[PDB]
């Protein structure tokens, strides 16, 4: 017969899937892998844009010990995307990995409670603010939950419009019950820098955040600024993917990992690690 | 070509069942994506079946097999016929064969309602029939006219109708019905504005009940204070003991109760007791009416039985 | 963000709170212990009845941070540094109370400023104490 | 969580007292120029870019009023409100989506205009007493 | 040179705005590193614009594009264009387009003073005209030096220059110069340091106004304490007759107040009212005295109006 398999699947072979031998590869019984960011009822953080449709099957809800509710991205079906501010919360600056994967919990879909195998953080996280989060077991890829697809491309040119799904604080500093979005424009560059530090020239710089804190702004980074109705993300937002709708293929990539959530409305500009930058490492760690 | 022969497979008879379209010589099913009342009366209007009961979509009809023709639409209900509205193209698709829409049409409905667990056959928990299974109905938004169209509908004196189940349990099944809104001339339940059926936010405990009287049997008196005019407010339907719960209970209807009694107005909601009184599980409860009522059933949307009046106190009062 | 307009707004209603800004911060704390009761778990030092002189005197201080904050509108990260640091780390004030005594101020100004409370300057008066809120919320941890 | 007698009948005495023609609109309208992203339910009330075009809209204020008599029939039934808000709050998550948080800022904004309009007669007390109420209604109206 | 072409870019008129230069063709700016009065002097002798108002440095015109010209320009003055000055290079900058340099010149700016709304020709609301339209300026940091150097430059009295509007209400339109730093030396209320030209988060009701006085029409007097120095301070100053705020009003300023009508030290801050006063709605408000003052105008900072004493009473005292 020919092995075909459910929805949200793609066969992962190299000839069809007749067969018990098989006149293409021989007795390989090849298994089928998730699909990359296309969520079943597709959209189209302070602000509204409530997620009622599940629209962002990719955004996981990541708790950290002491109850700080913060954001995670399904990249695969095994592995998600974080920062590495969202797993250092209540541990030293000295933790090593191996001890803050029993801290952490992380959700996907509704509630579903995923347990956490191993957490790999980025080798310069502190300029490169991604760490990796690894499933005990592959999730179950459905409706509600599915990875967003690592992008071929950078859409980080500006004005492009992403979706920045959310598990954070709102207006009211309360994180919030039901998962948002917010439609941010990529902002110049050149803006960011200098709205953070002082004149985008090293030796002119100077801490000049509207809040307290300093995002990581590097040539590994760009910003969101707020839309059109002055919402923007704010503390628990970080980890959570800037997605992109490619309308070309109709597939969502995360062009970006939200860093900097301190930017609740103060901050004009939401400061996001390029995937396209991590992507090489992130792929080179899913291999082990 | 115009000639697409519908049909329903799977739900009984020929008005229920899960939608299913031959197009290019072969039968395919509905997703259930973007799938409300719209799409479900559209179709049942296809097969003149009348108005849409309800929508499935969780393949409850049972599973599908064929080519799925249709994925999204944008149905806003006046349509000749399922392929009019934006179905995103013909063939494509992104669902499986679990996510197939089917539907109940109100010809090929088997809808009922009935009263349980009551003191009279004129009250108690109401139940409706939903594809042969009988279910409960929450008491969100259950008011005095929903209570009147039910006990319109089941048939015995609709002169007085109270909310809440009279004495009885929680029900056990499904809560077919929520927050269901009658304005008080629909024939039946069903017919009012309503939640998707089956689709509910509440519990057994919320289920709701009616109590049909013509008002000759609503007593109501008051015990344990000597005086005829002073004690708890003890209330007799049908022949049922009960008294009623202080929740929502001012004033107002302290006075509204005395005035029905027979004594002017009230004074205080509290009596001097005078003598013992025994227990009564079920409670009367107002949830509120303007107090000028020359009795209390009289006034809007009183509930008998179906919560226990346990955080709150019994209601007391003291006329003069 | 503050808009030029916002901060001139948010200046203009400051200055008619003028004096009267200890007192307005302390029934601002009380407003804020009564209505949101599970904020008193940050004070279990302080005695907070009605009229307590130790809730007029934090309130006091909150009031002239506010007025610090006010006078450095282009600089309240600079302003508030020792505040942020104080409530993020050593007081480990949660977010959501911030946002609470923001709302309380709000409606102490409201009740006491009631000609000047325009939905401009409530908007602006929002924004100024979001602005100050995220200052003092941010180091949190 | 029941509502003390007296907490009751101060929230009574307030809103006996309340503007139902113009405390809503100006609760909504206020609601609005604050939280801009509010104006995204609004796009068909025509102009609501300046605050003085949302504060004289008058859909924004009619709808307010429907608001606002929405507030007062929950105020009636304080102590059933998940009954008197289902369909509210179900037409509002599936028809409209709005955000839960809204409903609470939306009482915020409710509180902070009881407040401008009756001065030191909406003491702490009884703001405690009206946050309970809007505190109810948004839960009551939400998920 | 001589096909280097320069403009004034986003400045109100042709004299005013960022500092463009044409450079292979190509329009560029001029950073703000070592920039001050000399190079706008430069630059506006350079386009006949006069001699130069001020200078801004910080992308204040807004941000300027196309490549930078010049970082640390080393002008004396008398350079007949700016492309005549050191520099360190044509495009060599560690500058960004946030520190773009603009010059406001004289015959654009076109400045002049007046005093509006006041008791006499030489007091009231000051207001200050730039490029063709009046404006106020806000008390932020407006004090005695201020008002001395805007009373030298109308060229009027200058013996006693006191501080706020006598009577003036607020100015209408613009609000040109806040934290104005004068010495008290400079020429005119533009030499001194000041933020930039409307800059600001000031409200009308902010509006700065000096008093001019030669010392001789500022009358001080207590009234209806039944004694000559005892009583409620009541200060005349040309011929407007106020009273003295008492914020801030402690037995220092009572004992200056005392040393001026010559009666001894403050004994207490109130009087035994022997007689009503008349109601004067015009205030004089003392920042603080340090007690050894020969006479209340001699304290530091004085405004006679301009403030409300709204929550604070009149200044009472009674002397020995
Ligand atoms: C706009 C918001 C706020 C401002 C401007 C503010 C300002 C201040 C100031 C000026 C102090 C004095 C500490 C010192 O002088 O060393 C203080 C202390 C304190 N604040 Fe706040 N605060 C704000 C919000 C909050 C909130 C919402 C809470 C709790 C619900 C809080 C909890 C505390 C505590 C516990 C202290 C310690 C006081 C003591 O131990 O005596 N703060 N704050
Ligand atoms: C917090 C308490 C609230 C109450 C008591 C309330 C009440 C109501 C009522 C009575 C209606 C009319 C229902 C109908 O026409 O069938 C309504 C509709 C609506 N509500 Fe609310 N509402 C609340 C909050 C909000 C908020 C915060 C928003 C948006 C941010 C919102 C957005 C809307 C919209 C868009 C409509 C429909 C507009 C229209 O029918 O013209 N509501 N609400
Ligand atoms: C993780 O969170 C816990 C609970 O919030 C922190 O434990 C508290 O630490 C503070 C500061 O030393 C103590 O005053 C409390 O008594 C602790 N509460 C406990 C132990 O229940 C813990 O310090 C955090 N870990 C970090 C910050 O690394
Ligand atoms: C509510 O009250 C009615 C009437 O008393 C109960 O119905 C009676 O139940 C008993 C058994 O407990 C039978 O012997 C009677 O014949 C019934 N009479 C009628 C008229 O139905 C009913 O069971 C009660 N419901 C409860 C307790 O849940
Ligand atoms: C402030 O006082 C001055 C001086 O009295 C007022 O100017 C006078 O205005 C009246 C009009 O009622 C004229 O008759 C006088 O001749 C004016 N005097 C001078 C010297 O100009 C001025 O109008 C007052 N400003 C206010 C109250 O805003
Ligand atoms: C976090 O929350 C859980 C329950 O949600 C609780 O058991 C635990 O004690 C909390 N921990 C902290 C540090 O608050
Ligand atoms: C970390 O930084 C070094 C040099 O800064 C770079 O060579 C290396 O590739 C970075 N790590 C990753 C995983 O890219
Ligand atoms: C009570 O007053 C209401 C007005 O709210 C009126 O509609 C009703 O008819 C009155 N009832 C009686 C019995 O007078
Ligand atoms: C008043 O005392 C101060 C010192 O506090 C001194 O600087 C000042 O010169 C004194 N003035 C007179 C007039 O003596
Ligand atoms: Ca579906
Ligand atoms: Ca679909
Ligand atoms: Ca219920
Ligand atoms: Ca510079
Ligand atoms: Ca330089
Ligand atoms: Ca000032």
């Amino acid at each position: 017969v020919r092995y075909q398999c459910k929805n949200y699947y793609k066969l992962r072979t190299e000839g069809d899937g007749v067969y018990w031998i098989n006149k293409a590869v021989g007795d390989k019984l090849p298994e089928c892998e998730a699909v990359c960011g296309k969520p079943k009822n597709p959209a189209n953080i302070l602000g509204g844009h409530l997620d009622a449709k599940g629209s962002f099957p990719w955004q996981a809800k990541m708790v950290s010990h002491h109850n700080l509710t913060t954001g995670a991205t399904l990249i695969n079906e095994q592995w998600l995307l974080t920062t590495a501010k969202n797993l250092f919360l209540n541990h030293s600056e000295n933790a090593t990995a191996k001890d803050i994967a029993p801290t952490l919990t992380l959700y996907v879909g509704k509630k579903q409670l995923v347990e956490i195998e191993k957490v790999v953080l980025h080798p310069n996280y502190s300029q490169v603010d991604i760490g990796l989060i690894k499933l005990k077991q592959k999730v179950s890829v459905n409706e509600r939950v599915m990875p967003i697809c690592l992008p071929s491309k950078d859409y980080a040119e500006v004005g492009r419009v992403g979706y920045v799904s959310g598990w954070g604080r709102n207006a009211n500093f309360k994180f919030t019950d039901h998962l948002k979005y917010v439609m941010l424009p990529v902002a110049d560059q050149d803006q960011c820098i200098r709205h953070y530090e002082g004149s985008t020239v090293p030796e002119k710089k100077t801490p000049k955040s509207p809040v307290g804190v300093q995002p990581i702004l590097n040539e590994h980074t760009f910003c969101a600024g707020m839309s059109k109705y002055q919402e923007d993300t704010c503390y628990g937002d970080a980890g959570s993917a800037f997605a992109v709708h490619d309308l070309e293929e109709d597939t969502w990539y995360a062009t970006g990992i939200l860093s900097f959530d301190k930017s609740c409305a103060v901050a004009e500009y939401g400061v996001y690690v390029k995937v396209t930058s991590i992507q090489d490492w992130v792929q080179k760690t899913i291999a082990e | 070509g115009s000639n697409l022969e519908m049909r329903l497979t799977r739900g009984g008879n020929m008005c229920s069942g899960r939608i299913e379209i031959k197009f290019q010589g072969r039968w395919g099913t509905v997703c259930d994506d973007n799938f409300n009342i719209d799409h479900a009366s559209v179709i049942c209007r296809q097969l003149e079946c009348g108005s849409a009961v309800s929508f499935s979509g969780s393949s409850n009809f049972g599973e599908g097999s064929g080519p799925i023709w249709f994925d999204d639409l944008i149905c806003n209900g006046n349509e000749s016929a399922l392929w009019n509205c934006k179905h995103q193209g013909w063939g494509k698709h992104n669902c499986d064969h679990a996510e197939d829409a089917g539907v109940i049409c109100s010809k090929g409905a088997d809808l009922s309602l009935r009263l349980v667990d009551g003191v009279t056959e004129c009250s108690g928990r109401l139940e409706v029939r939903f594809q042969g299974e009988w279910g409960t109905i929450c008491d969100d938004g259950w008011d005095s006219y929903d209570a009147a169209v039910a006990c319109k509908q089941l048939g015995c004196p609709t002169a007085v109708t109270a909310i809440g189940r009279v004495n009885a349990s929680k029900g056990f099944g499904h809560i077919w019905l929520d927050s269901v809104s009658c304005q008080g001339h629909e024939p039946a339940i069903w017919q009012c504005k309503h939640h998707e059926w089956g689709k509910h936010y509440c519990n057994h405990n919320e289920d709701a009940g009616v109590t049909c009287s013509d008002g000759s049997d609503l007593e109501l008196r008051l015990r344990g204070g000597g005086s005829r005019c002073a004690g708890t407010v003890e209330v007799e339907i049908q022949r049922l003991l009960g008294k009623v719960c202080d929740r929502g209970w001012g004033l107002k209807e302290a006075d509204v109760v005395c005035r029905q009694l027979g004594c002017g107005s009230a004074l205080k909601t509290s009596y001097q007791v005078y003598s013992k009184i025994q227990a009564t599980n079920t409670w009367l409860f107002l949830s509120s009416c303007n107090g000028n009522e020359t009795s209390l059933w009289d006034c809007k949307n009183w509930q008998w039985g179906g919560l226990t009046c346990d955080h709150y106190e019994e209601a007391k009062i003291t006329c003069s | 963000v503050l808009s030029p307009a916002d901060k001139t707004n948010v200046k203009a209603a400051w200055g008619k709170v003028g004096a009267h800004a200890g007192e307005y911060g302390a029934e601002a704390l009380e407003r804020m212990f009564l209505s949101f009761p599970t904020t008193k778990t940050y004070f279990p030092h302080f005695d907070l009845s009605h009229g307590s002189a130790q809730v007029k005197g934090h309130g006091k201080k909150v009031a002239d941070a506010l007025t610090n904050a006010v006078a450095h509108v282009d600089d309240m990260p600079n302003a508030l540094s020792a505040l942020s640091d104080l409530h993020a780390h050593k007081l480990r004030v949660d977010p959501v109370n911030f946002k609470l005594l923001s709302h309380c101020l709000l409606v102490t100004l409201a009740a006491h400023l009631p000609a000047e409370f325009t939905p401009a300057v409530h908007a602006s008066l929002d924004k100024f104490l979001a602005s100050v809120s995220t200052v003092l919320t941010s180091k949190y941890r | 969580v029941h509502l003390t007698p007296e907490e009751k009948s101060a929230v009574t005495a307030l809103w006996g007292k309340v503007n139902v023609d113009e405390v809503g609109g100006e609760a909504l309208g206020r609601l609005l120029v604050v939280y801009p992203w509010t104006q995204r339910f609004f796009e068909s009330f025509g102009d609501l870019s300046t605050p003085d075009a949302v504060m004289g809209n008058p859909k924004v204020k009619a709808h307010g009023k429907k608001v606002l008599g929405a507030f007062s029939d929950g105020l009636a039934h304080l102590d059933n409100l998940k009954g008197t808000f289902a369909t509210l709050s179900e037409l509002h998550c599936d028809k409209l989506h709005v955000d839960p948080e809204n409903f609470r800022l939306l009482g915020n904004v409710l509180v902070c205009v009881l407040a401008h309009h009756f001065g030191k007669e909406f003491t702490p007390p009884v703001q405690a007493a009206y946050q309970k109420v809007v505190a109810g209604v948004a839960n009551a109206l939400a998920h």
